[PDB]
């Protein structure tokens, strides 16, 4: 899944569906919060708004 | 799929780079001579050429794909030259 | 279909069509970087180099 | 209109 | 402050510069290639490049 | 022939947008060829270019009877321009192809070529061998 466009890719390019606090592994979420104030990961993952 | 504005095609298919686009792609050539020219591989009959130079021809990763190059070249040059 | 005031000068009309331009950069391995690109109403990308 | 994020 | 886990005490360059590895001169453009190397156990943000 | 950003290059090459170096694909003949012709009045037709041009700055004033223009070769070589058509093997393509793609021809000195007025790329994609989808 990379070469297709259309119907599957809406989900996987994050214009709909899961947040970036739900699409990441639950240890990378922890890392992001704890190292928030020293090295932000804020602009590195996009949160869909629908 | 192989395109999203046309039906997917399977097996052998054709593409063309034609040097006959000199007013549909010649606003990208103003310092590109004919030996360095940019030209479209998208040749949509019923779409405007200006807005159709940014379309993409997809190839699925079911199999590796490789084009078969063929070149038709005609040169006219003199025999006393800088070349 | 737009209606504009006449102007002596030749002018352009810049119509922006707001879409989604989204790139997703994946690095599977070191010294390897890839991207999948998507634009939806005007189709584009999908690792188009 | 306009997509951007803060996480 | 945190004690470790955000600070290396090893030799670490905080800023580097990279000279071109090739360059071109042309009447309408200059082109320059680089080799940008990211060392082992350090991540580069591309918002720091200029 | 080179189409550097439209396909993966053969082994022992890498993509460069630098003007000095580029990939090589094909490695085919220049469409300029020589066609021999024969004149047995070749030496006698310099008395008919003497007739035409009484100017004698081509036929020249005899400086000394060694230092004089030479009689024409009986067998001559004459430039000929005829197209060259060539077909080549498979070159693996990019995963998706851009809407506009660069085409470049470069000589054995690896630089762009004046005097080319037709170079026509024809590429036919086909399946080569399976890979994971």
């Amino acid at each position: 899944m990379a070469t297709p466009s259309m119907l599957p890719q809406w989900a996987y390019m994050h214009i709909a569906g899961q947040d970036a606090s739900e699409y990441l592994s639950p240890g990378l979420v922890q890392f992001a919060r704890a190292t928030d104030t020293y090295f932000s990961l804020g602009n590195k993952f996009r949160n869909p708004t629908v | 799929i192989r395109y999203s504005e046309l039906a997917p095609l399977y097996d052998t298919t054709r593409l063309y780079l034609v040097d006959n686009k000199s007013a549909d792609i010649a606003s990208l050539n103003y310092q590109n001579d004919h030996s360095n020219f940019l030209t479209t591989v998208v040749q949509n009959n019923d779409f405007t050429p200006t807005e159709a130079s940014t379309q993409t021809i997809n190839f699925d990763e079911r199999s590796r794909w490789g084009g078969q190059l063929k070149t038709i070249m005609h040169t006219n040059m003199p025999n006393v030259n800088e070349f | 279909n737009f209606e504009v005031d006449p102007m002596d000068e030749s002018t352009l009309l810049y119509v922006v069509f707001e879409v989604f331009d989204v790139v997703r950069v994946h690095q599977p391995h070191r010294g390897v970087i890839e991207a999948v690109y998507l634009r939806t109403p005007f189709s584009a990308g999908n690792a188009t180099t | 209109d306009i997509n951007f994020s803060s996480l | 402050a945190p004690t470790h886990d955000v600070t290396t005490d090893r030799s670490q360059r905080l800023t580097l510069r990279f000279v071109p590895v090739d360059r071109e001169d042309n009447t309408y453009s200059y082109k320059v290639r680089y080799t940008l190397a990211v060392g082992d156990n350090r991540v580069l943000d591309m918002a720091s490049t200029y | 022939w080179s189409l550097p950003d439209m396909m993966q290059d053969p082994v022992t090459f890498r993509s460069t947008r630098q003007v000095s170096n580029y990939p090589v694909v094909g490695a085919e003949l220049l469409p300029v060829y020589s066609k021999s012709f024969f004149n047995e009045q070749a030496v006698y037709s310099q008395q008919l270019r003497a007739f035409t041009s009484l100017t004698h700055v081509f036929n020249r004033f005899p400086e000394n009877q060694i230092l004089v223009r030479p009689p024409a070769p009986t067998i001559t070589t004459v430039s000929e321009n005829v197209p060259a058509l060539t077909d080549h093997g498979t070159l693996p393509l990019r995963s998706s192809i851009r809407g506009v793609q660069r085409v470049t021809v470069t000589d054995a000195r690896r630089r762009t070529c004046p005097y080319v007025y037709k170079a026509l790329g024809i590429v036919a994609p086909r399946v080569l061998s399976s890979r994971t989808f």
